[PDB]
This record gives C-alpha cells, structure tokens and sequence, in this order.
C-alpha cells in the first residue's frame, strides 16, 4: 500500500547537503495534492516539519526546505547536526484511495 | 560534402541550467523553443534524406567475384580489401585518416570525461551546457 | 448500510470545459477531469457515509425509479458554517445555501441568516419506454472555483447493466454564485412506505476531438500512456506509423559530495588548554594563534565549560568561519570574576587588572 | 497546549476485539474545525493511516480495513475511541491518535496531521 | 554578460532576490535566445548550401557512375570514362 | 564514483560523475580545464588521485510506434543514455512527463544510439520501417504480435558472375511508368 | 448587420462585419472561437 | 506577453498611463518584431529553397517533355522515353 516511493536509507557528513525525494504514481496522488513531511525519533512520536510543501510551523528550523513539482517532491537540509537522524516520512492524499498514505520511511544517518 | 553533423539543441537546457525561475521567465517568452527544436529536427532529416540519395542508389547489394582480373586492369586500390577488419578500400583509408574529426558522435563519451584528466574537450564542453549530437542513420561501415 | 467496492471507470467524465464553439477542431485544455481508467469506489445502498470533496467529484449513480433526492454540501454540516443543499423534489429543486443544523434521518431544522434559493426545473429526469429494463444512469459533475456552483450532467440511456465503455461528454445545467467553501459531501435518500458511483477529479492535460455540430466524439490524455503523450504532444489522433520525438529525460544527482584538503594543522589550543601553569590574570599570558586550523571541538572536549559566551561571533558558527588572527588570554581566576569579565563592565579586576574592550569579537570559556 | 493520551491492553490474545481509546487535554473533541483519527505503525514499516472519524459520526476509513475497523466518538466524556476485530499476527504495531483534517478551508487533500499521541506499543501473542 | 551583473545564472539566482534580479535573468535569457536564433539561422543557412552540394552530387554519381556523360567538363576534365565512388566522412569522393 | 552526484571539490561547485584516471597532472596541477574552458578534472585533495567530471545525464526521449490504426503497442528510445542509468533513475523523479515506466517488455536492448524500453533484438535483415539511428530498424512484426529491433539491410543480396566470356543480353522488354513530384 | 461596425457583444469587445447564420449551436453554447483562438461567432443574447 | 502586464494592446493602453506603459508597448513592439523577422527571414530560406526545385522542375520539363534526355536517372529510373506533365496545387507531376 506505499504509493509514495522513498529510499531506504540515506547519509551524509555533518554541517553538509542531503536531499530527501518522494514521488507517487500518477493516477493516484496528482499535481493538485500537497505533500507534507514528518520527523520521527527513535521511540517517540512523529514531528512535522514542513507542511504546503514550502510552509513550515513555529519551531522549525529555517534550514529544513522543500519543494514540489509536478508530483515528485524533495526536501533540502543545510548545516546537518548530529540531531537531525531521525526517521523521516513523506505523507500524502491518495485520490483513488480516497484516504491519506505514508512514505515508507527513509533513514537519515550523521556521518 | 554530403552532410554534417546532426544537432539536436534544446532551448530548457541550453538557456536555463536546471533553474525552475529561468524556465517559467522562459515560459513567459512564448513558444519561441518550439519551432527552434522543429527547425533542427528538419535539418536532421533533411542530412539523413542527403545521404540516403546520394549512396543509395542501388536496390541490390551486389559483390565482386572472387577472382579479379579484369583485362588487367588492377583495381586493387579501390576495391574492398576483406584483410582489413573494416572492409574498405586503401584510398577510402587514407581518407579515413586524412581526415580528423573533433565530433565523432558515434563514441557515447559519456564515461570517459568523467575519466578524461585533460581537457574536457570541445565535446564533453558542449555536453556540459546542453549541447547534443545525434549518430547518423548510415554508420560509417554500412555506407562502404 | 453500505459497501466500498472499487471498480475500473473507462474513459468516463468528460464535460465541456468552456462555453465557446468548435468544429472540427482538436482544441487542448487544461482543466479539471477525472482520469481515464481510474478506479472510482462503487457504493450499495440497502449509513450514507460523508465523502471528501476536494477540486470537484464525478458523481453517477443508476435507479430503477428513484432511491436519490439529492446531495448535501459545505462545511460542518451544522449550524456553525454557511452549507448547501440540492434536495430534487417531484418537478423542481430546491437549490438554496443555509445553516441547516442536522436531521440523521423532514430534513433540516434551522433556517438561520441564509437566503439564496433557487428553484428551476428538475434535475433528474427519468424516461421509461413502457419498461422497467430502460434504467438511465445519470452523471453529474461537480466544483466550486471562485464560487460560482457549476453543475454539468447528461443522462444516458445505456441499460444500466454495468458501467458503460462509451463516450458521453456531459452539458452544463446550471452556474450559480454560491460563494462559500465546500470541503464535504453527502447525499440524500427517499421513502415510500448498482448505483452510487463516485469519483474524484483532478487538473491534467486532455485532448479533445470536437465533432462537427460541437459535441465531442472522443478525447484522449497525456499522462496516461506512451501513446496517449505522442498523441497528446503532436495534436492530433491519428498517429502515422513513424519515430516521434517528445521530451527529454534528465536525472537528477542522488546524493551530494563535497571534499576539502586533508588539511588537519591543529592550533595550539590543546597545548593552552593542556597547559598547567596558567598566569595569573594581574600577568595574562597573551598566545598568537596563526597559521593553523581552528578546531572547536579540541576546545569542547578537553573542558567542561561554566561560561561560553560569545560576543561578535555565535557560538555554533565558528566552524565556518575563517579569522585573520587568533590570541588567547588565559588566566585562572575567582567564581564572580568570571561574569566580571564582559565587555563595557566594571570592577577591581576589569580596570585594574584585564578590561575587556567594548567592541570584541572573540568567545570566553571558563571551567573550574 | 493540546495534549492526547491514549491507552489500551498491550497484549490481546489473537482472534477477539482490540480496544483503545484517546484522551484530549486542554481541548475539546467537540471541536468543529479539526477531524481525529488513528495512525499504526508497524515495527520496521512505515506509518498506516486506519481511519479517521468527526464528532458527529462521520468516519473516514481506509477500504483495506474496511470489515474490521470500528471508530467511535463521544463528546461528552471527550474520549476518542478505536475498535479493532479479527486481530492476527499481522496487526502487531504501535497506535496513535491524531488531529488533523482541517475542515473550514483546507481540503481533503492538503490536510495534514499536526498533532500526535504517545503512542501505545501494542502486541498480540498466543 | 550581455549587460548583467554575472554571466553566471546560479551565482546570480543566488546573489540577488528574484524580483530585482529578474530584469537581470530575463536580459540574459534575452542574449542567449539571439544567440541561439543567430545559430539555428546560420546552420540553416548551411544545410541549403549542403543540400545544393548534396544534389550535385547525387546528380554526379547518377550519370557518372551509372552510365557514361556526354556532358563535357562535368564528370572530370576532358572526354569522360568512368567514376569510381570513394566514402569520405560527411562527403564523398569521386576517381573521374 | 560512477554515480549522478553533486561535487563541491576544494571550492569548485557543479555536478557531475567521476571515476578513476589515467593521465599525467604535474605535482603541482590540481584542476582542470579544456579549450572552451570547462572544468574536467579535479585532483583530489585528500589522495592525490585525479577524478574528472561529466554533465549529469543528459539524453533525449523519442516513441517508435506503428500506425495508431494498427496497433497501440509502442517501444520507447532513450537517445544515447546507458540503460543501466535509465532503470536505476525511473524512481524519486516526476512521473507524469520525464516517463516513469517499468522496464518490462525485453528492454534495454542497448543499442548504439540509446535502447529500446519495449522491444525485442533480433538477427534478420529486413528493410528498415522505422529508422533508429546508427543502424537500428524497427518494425510491427507478427511473431502474436510485437515490434522487434535488427540491424539495417541494404537489400537482396546479389552476385553477377564476371567471366572473361560470359555476356548476358535482355530478350523481352517492359514499360514503367514513374511519378515524380515537384 | 452587413456593414462594418463595433460590437459589444455580452461583454465581448471588437471590431467587425455580422449577418445571419446556419450552423447547430448547441443550447448551451454562447460563444465562437476557433484552433488558434480567435473569437467568431456570437449568439444573439436577444434573438436565440 | 514577452514579459509585458497584457499581451492584449487595447487592454494595456486603457489600463495605465501613456509615459509609463510606454515601455510595456516597447518591449512588445520589440518582441513582435523580432518574431516578425524571424518569420520574414524563414520564409526568405523557404524562397530560395522552392526556387532551387522550381529551376530543377523548369529544366526536367525542358528536358523530358521537349525531348528526350540522354542522361540516365534523370526523366526517371532507367532509359527514357517521355514524360507528360500534370498540374497539381502549389506543384507539378510527372510521369516518367
Ligand atoms: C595492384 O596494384 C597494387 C599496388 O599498385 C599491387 O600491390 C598489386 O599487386 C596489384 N595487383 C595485381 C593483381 O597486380
Ligand atoms: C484498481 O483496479 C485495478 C483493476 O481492477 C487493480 O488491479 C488495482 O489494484 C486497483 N487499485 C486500487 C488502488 O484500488
Ligand atoms: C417542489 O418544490 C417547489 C418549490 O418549493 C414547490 O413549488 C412544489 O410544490 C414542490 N413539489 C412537490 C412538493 O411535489
Ligand atoms: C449571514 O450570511 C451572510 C451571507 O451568507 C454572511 O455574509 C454573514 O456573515 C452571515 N452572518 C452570520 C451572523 O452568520
Ligand atoms: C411508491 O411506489 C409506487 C409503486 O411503484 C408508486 O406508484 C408511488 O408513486 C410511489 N410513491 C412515492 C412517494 O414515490
Ligand atoms: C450536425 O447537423 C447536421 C445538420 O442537420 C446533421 O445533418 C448532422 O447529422 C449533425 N451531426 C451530428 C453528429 O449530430
Ligand atoms: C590534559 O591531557 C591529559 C592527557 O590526555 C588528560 O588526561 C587531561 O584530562 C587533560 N587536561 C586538560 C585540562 O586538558
Ligand atoms: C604563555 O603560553 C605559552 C604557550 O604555552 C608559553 O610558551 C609561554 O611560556 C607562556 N608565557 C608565560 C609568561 O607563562
Ligand atoms: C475559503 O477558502 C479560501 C481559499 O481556500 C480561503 O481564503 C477562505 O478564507 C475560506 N473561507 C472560509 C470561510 O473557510
Ligand atoms: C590524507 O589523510 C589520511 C588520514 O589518515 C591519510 O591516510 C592519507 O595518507 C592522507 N593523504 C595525503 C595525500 O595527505
Ligand atoms: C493501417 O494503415 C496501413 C496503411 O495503408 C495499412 O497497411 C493497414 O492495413 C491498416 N491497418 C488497419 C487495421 O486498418
Ligand atoms: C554501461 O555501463 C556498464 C556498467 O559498467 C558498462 O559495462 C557499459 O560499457 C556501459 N555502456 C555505455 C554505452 O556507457
Ligand atoms: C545474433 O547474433 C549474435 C552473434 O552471433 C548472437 O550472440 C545472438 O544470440 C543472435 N541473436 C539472435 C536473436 O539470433
Ligand atoms: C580469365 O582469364 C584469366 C587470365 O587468363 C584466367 O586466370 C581465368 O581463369 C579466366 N577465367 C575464365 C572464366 O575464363
Ligand atoms: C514479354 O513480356 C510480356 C509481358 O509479360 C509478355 O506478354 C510477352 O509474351 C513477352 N515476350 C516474350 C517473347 O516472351
Ligand atoms: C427578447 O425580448 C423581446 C422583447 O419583447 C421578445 O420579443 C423576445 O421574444 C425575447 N426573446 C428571448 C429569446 O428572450
């Protein structure tokens, strides 16, 4: 039921650039659906980060950016911390499901 | 001349590198790429329609016999040699290699300006900006 | 009670985006419509659970005489936010936006600030030819931009059997200034004492044959198949047999690497901080710090700080900076001494022994 | 500042009802504005939305889980509660209650979740 | 440049905000587009000559090669023989 | 190395694909540059390899198919792009353009000019139908039905047998008529 | 009608030449416009 | 709009004040001239193009009908005998 792709796993040395992608198919989540983005700690509850696919809520770092085109969506992360390694998520609206779905969780390590 | 190089120019790439700003400035302009990429599309065609009339004129693909004597007249020079792996005449070899070319197309340099230490030549240079080259139709094998 | 199963809509739900007239023409547009051979949840009615509504809905549904008044929209549905209501009554409709509170079953009780009715002749019509086997099944479909209620049906005569493969395109019926926001979706149902389709729309790029009277015989999208994007992308609907070139591939770089010198040209930090014999501070031992690396993270590790304020420069970004020149002054001094020692400040050591300059652009650790 | 506690038995033998139920602090489920809903997560899977249901009785819900997923709501007592039937080995995973679905001006697909439970680590175990 | 601050599009993006450096992308995009209708021009202008060449060429193996022209001082200098086509890259070449 | 990445080389920013070298820098060369002046090589900083630089992926796509009146089976190109790179980059990109596709139907038939995602190699040597590109014909086949890839043929092969004396002399005569249009 | 005038159709401005008609408008239809849009035809928001 | 308020001239000019969309007129002037340029400067490619085949009809009629044409692969595939001219829109047709 992962209509959204993501990669497994990804890494990167600390204070540097990593991109984190999500794109589903195209009968299901279109151009008009929005993809938010959630930050998951080992053991806790999921935290947003960035909602409208260019908003993100009081708190939130400036340094978490993403973007969506067409249907693929991304994030951009500058200044990695050792903090930042969490399980990330990349949620959306399934039309044809007529419900929402979750990425399949991507792992950020801190090198 | 029979034909030159086959280039496939697009204005995305070529005016805007990977910049969403600069494709919807782009946008802005119009179709003014379109009929770019249509005028290149039929230059190509039009090079491919050159060499196709002027080599292909023959239905059959005739072959000499194997012996070669004519009257003693000795050909030799321009007839096929089958020793050499490309099947070609000695003058259509020393064409061959009178002849330099910049822009063999033909080579995929992909894999090898990422392995070129010197200067990435006039070709991986136009790559870089997104400039391409198409293969002709009628390899270089084909039309000997 | 109700089901949820999902069955294949074919090419289905196509309207006339816009009011002008055609012929011959293979016009594109770019407008909201339901995508070809998407699964649309087929219902069962024998409690009429509240559907989405977001950028419009197909709605179609098929009835032997009449099981469906009509549908129920905005927000809430109680008496909080402006709703809407499209109860179909024996010859007319009863269009109209309201605060209705609830009903769960003679269908609102609250007619509070709210005006705007409307009443036209009937949207279901229902035509039989002396049969009960002649089960129309009507489409509808709905979206609110900017307002402006619009509301295209056609009803086809196709049996009822199953989910037609043909084309019927769908004629506007009536566009009214609603102006309020609908984001739910309900509908209604009758009482005398196979149906129910719903699918959503979405924005996508079609193609589309007008006939020459301006009705549409068929259309086809570009984000479907291979096919369908040529098609699309070299207007027309009849491909002839040849290459066809239609966009470029890219790829975008998966992951990013950057790599700076082995420079590791540690500074002399470890050797001040290291150090055991600190001058006292009426004689502060000054160390010029050049031609080296500054690493914090030395400076982190060898001491538990008390006191790491900073002043000119933020204390998490020194790693990214580069200094002309670096002096260290290090003395071991008292517990209060410590916060004495700040720029613009006053006391028996920071004017007579170490003053700290009004303009300073350093950092200060202290750890006892 | 909102607050969801939920809770339930961590252990349920296979075969019979699962049950839990969440509870909204400085707040009210009565809320108009904003939908509730359940959110599993599977050990080493992603997350799964099973349902979401509004105070009236209006229930989103997830038509792969459609013949064993019962959400009930009651304002009274503010509680928020989830039923789960024909529980198996496959279902093991940690719950969580969650407000989002914004109905006065997003829409259905822009909804987001904003705030989270928890989370109970739930287990089912012969 | 072609009158910019930068002929580089991702240090200016990156250097001035969008609204005030849009005068400066879009004069850019101004001098490449010229640039690029001189090239397209310029290579059409090309393929008519190559294709005029082409056509001679054409025409040269169809009676030279294919039969004997009586067309003086076309297929080689002098009364004409024979021809004996040679492939060269991106032309021909003929043993009149 | 050998993977679309993003480089920032001791202050050179771009993006680009690397691998291993076999040229000469001098000790004291630590860049690269060509005619035209683009950067190739960088030395690098923490081994003193030499690792060189080419655009991303750059390519062109382009659908082969029959009359739309026959069938709709199509076989899809991907001008000059190792298929390796088009199958392992399908995901986390934009689906609706930029195809999506999964490779199924004896694909990456690499060619010399891209490979055919949906069509099968053969070893015959039909006329050319649809022109490929350096060579490379394709064609709706019966096989039951499907577009097969094959080397271009120059046509029937024949052989008249030159003999010192051997003439060959037409006893009947036709009459054809031509069109040409201008 | 037949003669060179400025019209203001129903909120369609332009300058042009107008007379009767024999195509199959549909009822809804209200407006003309053509493959490189272009406005033609306009129903009478007076005659039908 | 070439990056103009309106593309529609009526419109602008009745929106803004004259001095000050006065440069939104110029750079539409410029970009509808340069668009008319290019179209006046490919159909001049397009000229010289149809006048090369016009010549090339002109001589394969004064050849083939007038007579008969000795060269071979000219007045059709092999050894000639007519040709009968037909007219057709924007185009003449033979039959060799
Ligand atoms: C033809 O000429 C070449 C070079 O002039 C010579 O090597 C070759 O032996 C000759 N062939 C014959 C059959 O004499
Ligand atoms: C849609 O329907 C097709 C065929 O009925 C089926 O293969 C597919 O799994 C369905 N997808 C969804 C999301 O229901
Ligand atoms: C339907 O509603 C209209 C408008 O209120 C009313 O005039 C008409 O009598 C109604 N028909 C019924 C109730 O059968
Ligand atoms: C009454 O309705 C009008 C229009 O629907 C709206 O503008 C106004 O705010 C409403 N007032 C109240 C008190 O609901
Ligand atoms: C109830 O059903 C009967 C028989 O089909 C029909 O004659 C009658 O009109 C129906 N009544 C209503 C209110 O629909
Ligand atoms: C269009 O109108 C003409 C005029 O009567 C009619 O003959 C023709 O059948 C109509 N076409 C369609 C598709 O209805
Ligand atoms: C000094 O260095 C020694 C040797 O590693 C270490 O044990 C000690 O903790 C250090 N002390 C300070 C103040 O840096
Ligand atoms: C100051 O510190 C440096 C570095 O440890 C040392 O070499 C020097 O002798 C010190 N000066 C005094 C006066 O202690
Ligand atoms: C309706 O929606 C629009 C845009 O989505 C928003 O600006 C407006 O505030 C909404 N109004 C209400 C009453 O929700
Ligand atoms: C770079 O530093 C690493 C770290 O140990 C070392 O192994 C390597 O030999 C160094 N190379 C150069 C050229 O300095
Ligand atoms: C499609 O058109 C081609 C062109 O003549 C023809 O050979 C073929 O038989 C046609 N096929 C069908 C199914 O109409
Ligand atoms: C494609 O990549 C493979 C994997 O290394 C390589 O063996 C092959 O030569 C490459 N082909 C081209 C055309 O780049
Ligand atoms: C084509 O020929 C090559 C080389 O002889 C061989 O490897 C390949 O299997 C052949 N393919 C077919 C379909 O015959
Ligand atoms: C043609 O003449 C050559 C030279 O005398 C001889 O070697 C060859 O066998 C002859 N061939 C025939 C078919 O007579
Ligand atoms: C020459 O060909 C024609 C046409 O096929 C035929 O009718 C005639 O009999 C042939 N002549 C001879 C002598 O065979
Ligand atoms: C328009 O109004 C006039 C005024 O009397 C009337 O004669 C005519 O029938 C009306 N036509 C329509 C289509 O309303």
């Amino acid at each position: 039921q992962s209509v959204l792709t993501q990669p497994p796993s990804v890494s990167g040395a600390p204070g540097q650039r990593v991109t984190i992608s999500c794109t589903g198919s195209s009968p299901n989540i279109g151009a008009r659906n929005d993809v938010h983005w959630y930050q998951q700690l080992p053991g806790a509850a999921p935290k947003l980060l960035i909602y409208g696919n260019s908003n993100r809520p009081s708190g939130v770092p400036d340094r978490f950016s993403g973007s969506k085109s067409g249907t693929s969506a991304s994030l951009a992360i500058t200044g990695l911390q050792a903090e930042d390694e969490a399980e990330y998520y990349c949620q959306s609206y399934d039309s044809s499901l007529s419900g929402w779905v979750f990425g399949g969780g991507t792992k950020l390590t801190v090198l | 001349p029979v034909s030159m190089t086959k280039t496939s120019v697009d204005c995305t790439m070529y005016i805007c590198g990977d910049s969403t700003e600069c494709s919807n400035l782009l946008l802005q302009y119009g179709s003014f790429c379109t009929q770019l990429k249509r005028a290149l599309t039929g230059i190509a065609v039009e090079q491919d329609k050159n060499t196709q009339e002027v080599f292909a004129q023959v239905k059959q693909i005739y072959k000499t016999p194997p012996i070669k004597y004519f009257g003693g007249f000795n050909f030799s020079q321009i007839l096929p040699d089958p020793s050499k792996p490309s099947k070609r005449s000695p003058i259509e070899d020393l064409l061959f290699n009178k002849v330099t070319l910049a822009d063999a197309g033909f080579i995929k340099q992909y894999g090898d300006c990422l392995g070129d230490i010197a200067a990435r030549d006039l070709i991986c240079a136009q790559k870089f900006n997104g400039l391409t080259v198409l293969p002709p139709l009628l390899t270089d094998e084909m039309i000997a | 009670t109700t089901t949820q199963s999902y069955t294949n809509s074919f090419t289905r739900g196509v309207y006339y985006p816009d009011k002008v007239f055609r012929s011959s023409v293979l016009h594109l547009t770019q407008d909201l419509f339901l995508p070809f051979f998407s699964n649309v949840t087929w219902f069962h009615a024998i409690d009429n659970p509240v559907l989405p509504f977001n950028d419009g809905v197909y709605f179609a549904s098929t009835e032997k005489s009449n099981i469906i008044r009509g549908w129920i929209f905005g927000t809430t549905l109680d008496s909080k936010t402006q709703s809407l209501l499209i109860v179909n009554n024996a010859t007319n409709v009863f269009i109209k936006v309201c605060e209705f509170q609830f009903c769960n079953d003679g269908v609102y009780s609250s007619a509070n600030n709210c005006t705007f009715e409307y009443v036209s002749q009937p949207f279901l019509m229902d035509l039989e030819g002396k049969q009960g086997n002649f089960k129309n099944l009507r489409e509808f479909v709905f979206k609110n931009i900017d307002g402006y209620f619009k509301i295209y049906s056609k009803h086809t005569p196709i049996i009822g059997r199953d989910f037609p493969q043909g084309f019927s395109a769908l004629e506007p019926l009536v566009d009214l200034p609603i102006g309020i926001n609908i984001t739910r979706f309900q509908t209604l149902l009758a009482l005398n004492r196979a149906d129910y389709y719903v699918g959503y729309l979405q924005p996508r790029t079609f193609l589309l044959k007008y006939n020459e009277n301006g009705t549409i015989t068929d259309a086809v999208d570009c984000a479907l198949d291979p096919l369908s994007e040529t098609k699309c992308t070299l207007k027309s609907f009849t491909v002839e047999k040849g290459i066809y070139q239609t966009s470029n591939f890219r790829v975008q770089p998966t992951e990013s690497i950057v790599r700076f010198p082995n420079v590791t040209n540690l500074c002399p930090f470890h050797e001040v901080f290291n150090a055991t014999r600190f001058a006292s501070v009426y004689a502060w031992n000054r160390t010029r710090i050049s031609n080296c690396v500054a690493d914090y993270s030395v400076l982190y590790n060898f001491a538990p700080f008390f006191a790491f304020k900073c002043y000119g420069v933020s204390p998490t970004k020194l790693n990214d900076l580069c200094f002309t020149n670096v002096y260290a002054d290090s003395f071991v001094i008292k517990g209060n001494e410590v916060s004495q020692i700040a720029p613009g400040q006053t006391g028996n050591i920071a004017d007579y022994n170490y003053k700290l300059p009004d303009d300073f652009t350093g950092c200060v650790i202290a750890w006892n | 500042q909102l607050q969801l506690q939920e809770s339930g038995p961590g252990l349920v033998k296979p075969s019979e009802t699962l049950s839990l139920t969440c509870t909204v602090s400085n707040g009210s489920i009565s809320s108009s504005t904003f939908y509730w809903g359940w959110v599993r997560q599977p050990p080493g899977r992603g997350l799964e939305w099973i349902g979401s249901i509004y105070y009236s009785g209006s229930t989103y819900q997830n038509p792969s889980l459609k013949s064993r997923a019962i959400i009930s709501v009651d304002t009274s007592k503010n509680q928020l509660s989830l039923k789960l039937t024909s529980v198996t080995a496959a279902d093991t995973a940690v719950y969580y209650c969650a407000r989002h679905w914004d109905v006065v001006v997003l829409a259905a697909a822009r909804s987001w979740f904003d705030t989270w439970g928890q989370g109970t680590l739930v287990t089912v175990s012969s | 440049k072609f009158g910019a601050i930068s002929s580089v599009l991702n240090d200016i993006l990156s250097r001035l905000d969008p609204p005030e450096a849009e005068v400066q992308i879009d004069r850019l995009i101004t001098g490449r587009l010229q640039s690029l209708q001189t090239y397209v021009t310029q290579q059409l202008i090309r393929a008519a000559e190559i294709r005029a060449s082409a056509n001679l060429a054409a025409t040269k193996m169809s009676e030279c090669v294919l039969g004997q022209s009586k067309r003086v001082d076309f297929c080689g200098k002098g009364y004409h023989l024979m021809s004996f086509p040679q492939s060269a890259p991106h032309g021909v070449v003929f043993l009149h | 190395k050998n993977k679309c990445v993003n480089f920032n080389f001791n202050g050179l920013t771009g993006t680009g694909v690397l691998t291993k070298s076999n040229k000469k820098f001098l000790p004291f060369q630590q860049f690269g540059r060509d005619i035209v002046d683009t950067t190739d090589a960088v030395r690098d900083p923490q081994t003193l390899e030499i690792l060189d630089i080419t655009p991303c992926s750059f390519g062109g796509v382009s659908v082969i198919t029959p009359g739309t009146n026959t069938s709709n089976q199509v076989a899809v190109l991907y001008q000059g792009v190792n298929c390796t790179e088009v199958s392992v980059a399908i995901h986390a990109d934009q689906l609706t353009p930029t195809w999506r596709v999964y490779s199924t139907g004896s694909n990456v038939f690499q060619t010399r000019a891209g490979c055919l995602i949906g069509a099968e190699y053969v070893n015959n040597s039909y006329e050319c139908d649809i022109p490929i590109g350096a060579g490379i014909c394709a064609s709706y086949q019966t096989q039951s039905q499907s577009i097969i890839a094959y080397t271009m043929s120059l046509g029937a092969e024949n052989s008249v047998a030159y003999s010192n004396n051997s003439i060959a002399i037409p006893t009947n005569f036709t009459i054809s008529v031509t069109t040409e249009i201008l």
